[PDB]
């Protein structure tokens, strides 16, 4: 993905403001809320029957750091995000079979958040920049179907 | 289906944007035209920067349109009958293109109400914007 | 929308597949598990080798449920309303399946109709199955 | 693209038999037909206005053949099909700013030709390597929005 040099700061001052413990989870859970069929995959986190279950759910919170992880990782390698995410892109498309269109959602999701949490200052560049970095992230997880 | 939590939750968060419907139809529109270039396409007769009064004058277009859906939720296929025949068609809009301005009319909507934009309500606003979509996509079907 | 020319269109196309219904049903699958095959992990108690009397079974069960919706097109969303509750709800089938299995639907009639699958006919029946899709993936909105 | 010995058999034998004056024709008025909006890119081509007047459109036949020659060069190309893409990539995506999956539609609606053309030779597993083929030129035409 090719950001400018005005998208990159964009990205980068943002990012350094983002509570790593927490965002995560928040994109994950609300996934998981707002469009349910994913739930198909997190059969073992336990409770998810209200989104109250699931925003409080330990697994959901431990797993969003983990997804956030590899955004803040793809933050780093914009220039090689098929390498940076090829175990990832095995894991999920040979291995749990997600359809690939879930990854543009959790990006739109994670999107969303980052909005809720910085409000006016998530200003339409700075949303366009992140829409470029999710689109890079989503098409890199689904190498293996390509 | 919209639920009549869904609903609940749509007509308080809506309820909470007031004056600023317009503005932020406006705003959402910006957002789609900076994150998805194609989307402008449609619009050659507007200028697309920055405080144009005519991207001004369009928002307040949509947020009435929105407006019309959640205060007759319940008939959405009639109350946005004629929107429907516009953008299928006349306007051939492609569909994909209303799952894009829904996303970025969440994003508007995130980012001015923080206290209203919950996971419940984002969900029920997501379901009402996906259910405008469906009507608005409808005369293709 | 399903204007009256497409429920004409639909009625005869299926009209000819027949007895061959369930088989056509059976194919469709098929198709869908090989040129999708994320598509194969909702079933994992069927083998879904060729030949296989699961697949065979569930076939009939895809075209009868098509028949259903031909049958009572213009009341779909009451007629399928406990099969939207089931995929929705229960097996959480993904939007995006309903499109894939539509497509191989329609590959299957155009393999099997050379007289009917025309450029008209194709449209509607692209329309009949988006509108099934539709009403299946609504217990999400 | 992979695809493996078997399927690459089954997609050029099938592929020799083609009527190539006819066959882009029919996928591209279908196109026009099926999914409608598509016909916002093809003001210039005259009476679009019910089935008959699309498929008997001289301009539909003729650019519908370039389609064809497209495809026919990427089946050729199957491990470059980014490079056989790039300069109709710069063109649907850069110029006309064609949503990218109206090349997933365009794509499939090929695969309906093929299948109503060849009727049973179009079997289960002979579709599935053209949904290889056709899900690879649609990811390389739209390598310019990646
Ligand atoms: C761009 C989006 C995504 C990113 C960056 C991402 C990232 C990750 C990471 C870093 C892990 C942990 C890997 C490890 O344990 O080494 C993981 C696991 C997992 N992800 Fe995702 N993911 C994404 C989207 C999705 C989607 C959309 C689904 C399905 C709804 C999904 C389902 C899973 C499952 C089920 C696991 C558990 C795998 C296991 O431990 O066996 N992911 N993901
Ligand atoms: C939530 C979805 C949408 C709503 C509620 C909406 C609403 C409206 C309304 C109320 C109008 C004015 C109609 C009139 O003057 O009578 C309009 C016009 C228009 N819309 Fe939308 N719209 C939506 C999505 C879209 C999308 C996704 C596109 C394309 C990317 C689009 C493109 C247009 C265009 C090109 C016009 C005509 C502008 C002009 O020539 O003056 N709309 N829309
Ligand atoms: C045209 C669209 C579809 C129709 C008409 C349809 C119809 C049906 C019917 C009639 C049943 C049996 C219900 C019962 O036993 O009461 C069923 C079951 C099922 N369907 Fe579908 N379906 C469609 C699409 C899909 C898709 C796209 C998927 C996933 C890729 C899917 C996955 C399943 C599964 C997993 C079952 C349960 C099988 C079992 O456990 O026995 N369906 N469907
Ligand atoms: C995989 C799918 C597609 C392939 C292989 C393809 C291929 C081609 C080729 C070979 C040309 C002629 C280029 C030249 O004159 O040198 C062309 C032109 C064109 N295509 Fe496509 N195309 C595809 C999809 C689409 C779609 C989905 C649309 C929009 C609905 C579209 C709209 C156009 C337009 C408007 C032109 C005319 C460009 C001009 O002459 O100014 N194409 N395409």
């Amino acid at each position: 993905v090719h950001l400018t040099p005005e998208e990159k700061s964009a990205v980068t001052a943002l990012w350094g403001k983002v509570n790593v413990d927490e965002v995560g989870g928040k994109a994950l859970g609300r996934l998981l809320v707002v469009y349910p069929w994913t739930q198909r995959f997190f059969e073992s986190f336990g409770d998810l029957s209200t989104p109250d279950a699931v925003m409080g759910n330990p697994k959901v919170k431990a797993h969003g750091k983990k997804v956030l992880g590899a955004f803040s990782d793809g933050l780093a390698h914009l220039d090689n995000l098929k390498g940076t995410f090829a175990t990832l892109s095995e894991l999920h498309c040979d291995k749990l079979h997600v359809d690939p269109e879930n990854f543009r959602l959790l990006g739109n999701v994670l999107v969303c958040v980052l909005a809720h949490h910085f409000g006016k200052e998530f200003t339409p560049p700075v949303q366009a920049a992140y829409q470029k970095v999710v689109a890079g992230v989503a098409n890199a997880l689904a190498h293996k179907y390509h | 289906v919209l639920s009549p939590a869904d609903k609940t939750n749509v007509k308080a968060a809506w309820g909470k944007v007031g004056a600023h419907a317009g503005e932020y139809g406006a705003e959402a529109l910006e957002r789609m035209f900076l994150s998805f270039p194609t989307t402008k396409t449609y619009f050659p007769h507007f200028d697309l920067s920055h405080g144009s009064a005519q991207v001004k004058g369009h928002g307040k277009k949509v947020a009435d349109a929105l407006t019309n859906a959640v205060a007759h939720v319940d008939d959405m296929p009639n109350a946005l009958s004629a929107l429907s025949d516009l953008h299928a068609h006349k306007l051939r809009v492609d569909p994909v293109n209303f799952k894009l301005l829904s996303h970025c009319l969440l994003v508007t909507l995130a980012a001015h109400l923080p206290a209203e934009f919950t996971p419940a309500v984002h969900a029920s606003l997501d379901k009402f914007l996906a259910s405008v979509s469906t009507v608005l996509t409808s005369k293709y079907r």
